[PDB]
RNA sequence: UACCUGGUUGAUCCUGCCAGUAGCAUAUGCUUGUCUCAAAGAUUAAGCCAUGCAUGUCUAAGUACGCACGGCCGGUACAGUGAAACUGCGAAUGGCUCAUUAAAUCAGUUAUGGUUCCUUUGGUCGCUCGCCACUUGGAUAACUGUGGUAAUUCUAGA
RNA sequence: GGUGACCACGGGUGACGGGGAAUCAGGGUUCGAUUCCGGAGAGGGAGCCUGAGAAACGGCUACCACAUCCAAGGAAGGCAGCA
RNA sequence: AAUGAGUCCACUUUAAAUCCUUUAACGAGGAUCCAUUGGAGGGCAAGUCUGGUGCCAGCAGCCGCGGUAAUUCCAGCUCCAA
RNA sequence: CGUCGCUACUACCGAUUGGAUGGUUUAGUGAGGCCCUCGGAUCGGCCCCGCCGGGGUGCCCUGGCGGAGCGCUG
RNA sequence: GUCUCCGUAGUGUAGCGGUUAUCACGUUCGCCUAACACGCGAAAGGUCCUCGGUUCGAAACCGGGCGGAAACACCA
């Protein structure tokens, strides 16, 4: 055998995001029916009870008492065709770098969109959450993804196909202006919480024929998201590259130490062969392996796998970092580094100094321009100006950087899911960039 | 939780089960364990019940009163034979002893006989 | 949903009750109601899963003199359960939360009356029993 | 290697301490090419522990009718190799740690004519007058079958 | 009655005892958790079966403190052994 | 001219390896294949050198040095001890 | 040389029938094991003996159903 | 992770949606003295932690993010 991928679910929010995952969970052998049960039984103890699904993933205090998907949560289900891991997340801009983490690491993006009155319009706004999710899909590095249709039965008259075909048009539009094709995209309506069109074909909708994508690689046509998830192509996971680790979280388990967990991008993990850490430099010695409480011996690319080091603290390795092997070149601090940015939607003009909020790959640290080098036009790296003054939305510009807080960065030629990263400010996406360059120490 | 003769209750109690009591095999000698076992009056709350017939009724049981089972392995005793095939000494012991006949599709077909003791 | 019944409170202002909790506090002295308009010269009163301000006089010195939210877990008055069954506790006991609901402490000793069980879920995820 | 030196005063003899000086024993800093030995979670927490292992055992010489193999030499209790299980023995040694403990432990000395002792070794085992002995009775393992519990190195009935 | 200024009794110990170690004119002063011997303990106490030998804890029973699984009816714990 | 420290075949070692000792073949002229740690007023071996700082920064176990010509600080050079 | 005034630091006294954490214990309650005195859920033997039976010759050598002697027993 | 509060000259830190100011110093600083010291004179000194929104314009009205300062949770 079984190949691996992530997938990443990503909408608005009240749009079903959490639940709809929960009950794709448990139709594919996720967990048994009495742990469901006493889930409902808690669920129908505080009062929300349609958060039962929503609690598969949504496993703290916090969140449960809220009702609201604050951090990234993992959960396995085989499949028909292979194995995935889905990343459920958040879909609050209170949140939003705890996304953009969770989008870092997912191979696939299924954009769930509400098709109830007036919830899909609130989603599709200049204070909604679809827009951003999807730019910042594209812009971390998510190829393929998939836009599904969710709470046909609240939308009033319930499964209308006028609707979806609304939705469908709606969703395109821009998806065009992102950069999806909506020929490739596949769109799914389904319903999480009834359990419609996910794993058998409905009953209570006869008018949705079935969905088909049309891509190079091959032609697939299905009825239900499961069919769609299968359908995936495989990612291109460059093994012989140097091996590289954004580091999602830091666990402290008793009695197995401390145990970073992290996505594979390059090279492969194994057991026994020393690790360094890019921005703290501390080396330790891997001792195991394993994953969704599965051992394994070699961590192909793409894998979230949890591996114990021998003697460093929880407080010394923190969310953020990037491990990667001794003996091949590590990944060293980046005093500096030369980015390609496209400012997508500043109102005030860029100068060299403001600071935003720069996240590459997982973890999220602010910047200051120390200098705008070259206006660039917004594609093909052709140059039109020497030296501006000043920047505004609608133009690409080559700039170099100096992280405020430390911060490692590898270019996008050498590992190309590193090199994706993407600029915030003023609450909003204000510019998205990759680095070609980097200075280290 | 099986049941124990002598409990005299209905229910679950805890009990100090030493060898070769009941619902208790000692792991190592002279161990006593702490059990719990249901009392011996038979009430709704149970799984199973074991039932023994004593006697014969007038007809048929379809599946248990038919197709008699046979011990498997005969007497190994020289007495425990001689009372079953009613010996008076020493007629024939060696070929009064009952032979096991075992045939398997490789096997080249052969009979057993037990070590008779005493 | 289904709100609480009525029952006999028999613990008026004034009144010490245990601390069921593992929070420290050995004793809670009730010294208010909630929910209670009142009346000339009446007491307010408090039954199980009441939730009460009380004050504990012994335990840790760092509870002491404050105000806290707590919530009647068992009573000695007897009550009537609308089937019949007039039931009553060893003690008065009652356990500190805050104004959701949630307890200070962790751990309860003893069992907790169905009525608060049913009205307090995080009182009754701790509730060792349920009486 | 039985050793001193600087500092109170304008200067001098003292008292006297401070400081210097050398070793070892813990930690730490910097540095480190070879080779032989070699300590190593004692000091604080005898604080808490995931996981895995650390105590099992058969000779000709107690009990084999498991086919689980197999010589049969073919008219025979048991050839033999042997799983499992019963029985016997071991598991009270070793290993770890130093919390408790101030005539207590412990060291040397002496006694048990005031005691027990698996095993080994050596004695003793016709010393007793008193309708199976050419060998007595019953049960239970393993094994077959029917199960119960969410679960255990849990077990029941036949 | 018995014991005490020949220091009883009580308290402290950052006390396991000893063989020993450091220092080294002689005399001494400190250190001995630590591989050998003896003792004690197995999270804290307590009580027992078996056995020649245990108040055993890689045996059991109960309480206390922690703490594992659970379908919440129960069940299972003891690294001051090697890692 | 002579050698190792390293690369490295084989033997040997060993339960099996490793290491040591043997032994092929490469392996040194800034032999750049680079010795460090603390000091240079006294105690206490070693500079009344030069450039900065100016009772500041700092040094200094103790006496003490530093307030614009510092044998004592920060550095270069040169010396001292192991 | 001392008071007084300012600034630090260190201890002391001090209402608060202060507070916290250990240790040893009185008293009350008291799990569990062990011992004794009972107890008797069950499991076996004898008396079996309603009988067919019976051989040294109704007088049984007993090869079994069966009641149960409704006692004596372990 | 989740909440609660604090975060303005170098400190002391008032504040007002039309103004971050002053104060005590600390420093600088003419000012003496060989040097002190003693006085004498003046000054500087603020992104209101920080970035935003609101707003005719906000440190402060609102929100974030960052630190601290408290809890509360957090078991492949
Ligand atoms: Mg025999
Ligand atoms: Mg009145
Ligand atoms: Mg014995
Ligand atoms: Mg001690
Ligand atoms: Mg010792
Ligand atoms: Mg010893
Ligand atoms: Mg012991
Ligand atoms: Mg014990
Ligand atoms: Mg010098």
């Amino acid at each position: 055998e079984k190949t691996h991928i992530n997938i990443v679910v990503i909408g608005h929010v009240d749009s079903g995001k959490s639940t709809t995952t929960g009950h794709l969970i448990y139709k594919c052998g996720g967990i048994d029916k009495r742990t469901i049960e006493k889930f409902e039984k808690e669920a129908a103890e505080m009062g929300k009870g349609s958060f039962k699904y929503a609690w598969v993933l949504d496993k703290l205090k916090a969140e449960r008492e809220r009702g609201i998907t604050i951090d990234i949560s993992l959960w396995k289900f085989e499949t028909s065709k292979y194995y995935v891991t889905i990343i459920d997340a958040p879909g609050h801009r209170d949140f939003i770098k705890n996304m953009i983490t969770g989008t870092s690491q997912a191979d696939c993006a299924v954009l769930i969109v509400a098709a109830g009155v007036g919830e899909f319009e609130a989603g599709i706004s200049k204070n909604g959450q679809t827009r951003e999710h999807a730019l910042l899909a594209y812009t971390l590095g998510v190829k393929q993804l998939i836009v599904g249709v969710n709470k046909m039965d609240s939308t009033e008259p319930p499964y209308s196909q006028k609707r979806y075909e609304e939705i469908v048009k709606e969703v395109s539009t821009y998806i065009k202006k992102i950069g999806y094709n909506p020929d490739t995209v596949a769109f799914v309506p389904i319903s999480g919480w009834n359990g419609d069109n996910m794993l058998e074909p409905s009953a209570n909708m006869p008018w949705f024929k079935g969905w088909k994508v049309t891509r190079k690689d091959g032609n697939a046509s299905g009825t239900t998201l499961l069919e769609a998830l299968d359908c995936i192509l495989p990612p291109t996971r460059p093994t012989d590259k140097p091996l590289r680790l954004p580091l999602q979280d830091v666990y402290k388990i008793g009695g197995i130490g401390t145990v970073p967990v992290g996505r594979v991008e390059t090279g492969v993990l194994k057991p026994g062969m020393v690790v360094t850490f890019a921005p703290v430099n501390v080396t330790t010695e891997v001792k195991s392996v394993e994953m969704h409480h599965e051992a394994l011996s070699e961590a192909l690319p793409g894998d979230n796998v949890g591996f114990n080091v021998k003697n460093v603290s929880v407080k010394d390795v923190r969310r953020g970092n990037v491990a990667g092997d001794s003996k091949n070149d590590p990944p060293m601090e980046a005093a500096g580094f030369t980015a390609q940015v496209i400012i997508l939607n500043h109102p005030g003009q860029i100068s060299a100094g403001y600071a935003p909020v720069l996240d590459c790959h997982t973890a999220h640290i602010a910047c200051k321009f120390a200098e705008l080098k070259e206006k660039i036009d917004r594609r093909s790296g052709k140059k039109l100006e020497d030296g501006p003054k000043f920047l505004k939305s609608g133009d690409a510009a080559i700039v170099d950087m100096v992280p405020g807080k430390p911060m490692c960065v590898e270019s996008f030629s050498d590992y190309p899911p590193l090199g994706r990263f993407a600029v915030r400010d003023m609450r909003q996406t204000v510019a998205v960039g990759v680095i070609k360059a980097v200075d280290k120490k | 939780f099986p049941m124990k003769q002598g409990v005299l209750t209905h229910g679950r109690v805890r009990l100090l089960l030493s060898k070769g009591h009941s619902c208790y095999r000692p792991r190592r000698t002279g161990e006593r364990k702490r059990k719990s076992v249901r009392g011996c009056i038979v009430d709704a709350n149970l799984s199973v019940l074991n039932l023994v017939i004593v006697k014969k009724g007038e007809k048929d049981i379809p599946g248990l009163t038919d197709t008699t089972v046979p011990r498997r392995l005969g007497p190994k005793r020289a007495s425990r034979i001689r009372k079953l095939f009613n010996l008076s000494k020493e007629d024939d012991v060696r070929q009064y002893v009952v032979r096991k006949p075992l045939n398997k599709e490789g096997k080249k077909p052969r009979t057993k006989a037990p070590k008779i003791q005493r | 949903s289904g709100a609480k019944f009525r029952i006999s409170l028999g613990l008026p202002v004034g009144a010490v009750i245990n601390c069921a909790d593992n929070t420290g506090a050995k004793n809670l002295y009730i010294i208010s109601v909630k929910g209670i308009k009142g009346r000339l010269n009446r007491l307010p009163a408090a039954g199980v899963g009441d939730m009460v301000m009380a004050t504990v006089k012994k335990g840790k010195p760092e509870l002491r003199k404050k105000v806290h939210p707590a919530v009647v877990i068992r009573q000695r008055k007897s009550y009537r359960r609308k089937d019949g069954v007039f039931l009553y506790f060893e003690d008065n006991a009652g356990v500190i939360v805050n104004n959701k609901g949630e307890m200070k402490g962790s751990a309860i000793t003893g069992p907790v009356a169905k009525e608060c069980a049913d009205l307090w879920p995080r009182i009754a995820s701790n509730a060792g029993s349920i009486a």
